[PDB]
């Protein structure tokens, strides 16, 4: 790769409910499965986002 | 690193999901100029995404609100701003998992039907018993009393193995 990236926090780590996730993911997946796409074994990172969606849409209230 | 992930409410696990803004100066490549948006996720996704990082220590879920914007009044590189998603399990964490690939000597689980956690035999609760089947191999671990495990474990994060491939879980049900 030979260029890294510099990241910087613009804001200290926030810890997101169970329901912010599960809407974020539902947000996320959909976006990026979309048509207009990327493959890019993004396609088998999106198969594992959907199992983790699954798990939190079972957990308690 | 530690934002202190906090074991709460009544599920007695450690919500281990944080929200991170972040900015970054990312090199843009020739092929995405006139439209950077598409190219800085070429340096997000399928790169970060269910990917393990360590400045952020946590896996990347994904990213929300990409504005690359961070620049306006040829070109090489470019300022966006961006929201990251991360698991982000850190020692002593309570996590719960489901039943995966058990064998005499080290349980696994998959934390949410997806990260490998598995607990080795010393760690296991010792009046727990390990019977072979109608494989020979069909073994499946059943405790003291007697019902062949549960299905969804709760056990103590010991540590997080950061590796190349999959990132890993060791924990311990004590």
């Amino acid at each position: 790769l030979n260029t890294p990236v510099v990241i910087h926090a613009t804001q200290l780590p926030q810890h997101v409910s169970t329901d912010e996730v599960l809407q974020f993911l539902e947000s996320f997946i959909d976006e990026k499965e979309n048509i207009i796409d990327i493959d890019t074994n993004l396609s088998s990172s999106i198969s594992q986002l959907k199992r983790i969606q699954r798990d939190f849409k079972g957990l308690p209230p | 690193k530690q934002v202190t992930n906090p074991i709460d409410e009544k599920n007695g696990t450690s919500n281990c999901i944080v929200r991170v803004p972040i900015a970054l100066y990312v090199s843009l490549a020739p092929m995405y100029l006139e439209n950077p948006l598409q190219g800085v996720m070429k340096q997000h996704l399928n790169p970060l995404v269910m990917k393990y990082n360590n400045k952020v220590g946590g896996v990347v879920l994904g990213y929300e609100g990409l504005k690359i914007l961070d620049a306006d009044p040829p070109f090489g590189f470019t300022w966006c701003h961006v929201n990251l998603y991360v698991w982000q399990p850190q020692v002593g964490d309570v996590l719960e998992g489901y039943i995966f690939i058990q064998s005499a000597s080290h349980i696994g689980l998959l934390i949410h039907d997806a990260f490998n956690a598995s607990i080795k035999k010393n760690n296991i609760p010792v009046d727990w018993t390990f019977v072979h089947n109608d494989g020979n191999s069909l073994g499946h671990w059943v405790d003291s009393n007697g019902e062949p495990i549960d299905g969804k474990l709760r056990f103590t994060v010991r540590n997080v193995h950061t590796t190349g491939r999959v990132v890993s879980v060791d924990g311990t049900l004590i």
